[PDB]
């Protein structure tokens, strides 16, 4: 927790706060990723990097919605807590896709 | 291209005809065959069932979709009933593609 006075700005440390941690493996949100953005991982592994923003888009008649633009609140999904303590992992298993074409 | 399920073995033809029952031949034997029958036709019942295997939408969508609707307003005729005299009328085409999923 960061605290601002007069530009003496503290980061204290809270051990009773939380952060909500969920993988959409049903599929049901718009996939962003995909789509070649940056915030990924750094190519070195010594560097800290910034988590981006998660944010859609849906259908528009120009600049308007259309009755069929979807809307998702993300706290409608299950999430998983984790206090300081606590940690966060899944497995995935990648289905059947050939073998890339690395040859001339 | 006139949209529907492409099948490769698609629902068999079912034919059928009214056997010909002729008129009266003549006394002596004459191999011209036949160009007198007895004027008829049948009549029946047939009933076809299919089974249709449905998928259920597994939408994670937060805002309502977009439905087929009646409008309930007043109307002189109610759609998809039949009018004053029993004619049976369809006032619209009706397609399936009305509930959404992300790309």
């Amino acid at each position: 927790e960061v605290t601002t006075n007069d530009g003496v700005t503290t980061i204290a440390n809270n051990l009773t706060s939380t952060v909500q941690v969920f993988s959409d493996s049903e599929y049901q949100l718009p996939y962003v990723l995909g789509s070649a953005h940056q915030g990924c991982l750094p190519p070195f592994p010594a560097d800290v990097f910034m988590i981006p923003q998660y944010g859609y888009l849906t259908l528009n008649n120009g600049s308007q919605a259309v009755g069929r633009s979807s809307f998702y609140c993300l706290e409608y999904f299950p999430s998983q807590m984790l206090r300081t303590g606590n940690n966060f992992t899944f497995s995935y298993t990648f289905e059947e896709v050939p073998f890339h074409s690395s040859y001339a | 291209l006139m949209g529907g399920f492409g099948l490769k073995n698609p629902p068999p033809q079912i034919l059928i005809k009214n056997t010909p029952v002729p008129a009266n031949p003549p006394a002596e034997f004459s191999a011209t065959k036949f160009a007198s029958f007895i004027t008829q036709y049948s009549t029946g019942q047939v009933s076809v069932e299919i089974e249709w295997e449905l998928q259920k939408e597994n939408s994670k969508r937060w805002n309502p979709e977009v439905q087929y609707t009646s409008n309930y307003a007043k109307s002189a005729n109610v759609d998809f009933t039949v009018d004053n005299n029993g004619l049976y009328t369809e006032p619209r085409p009706i397609g399936t593609r009305y509930l959404t999923r992300p790309l």
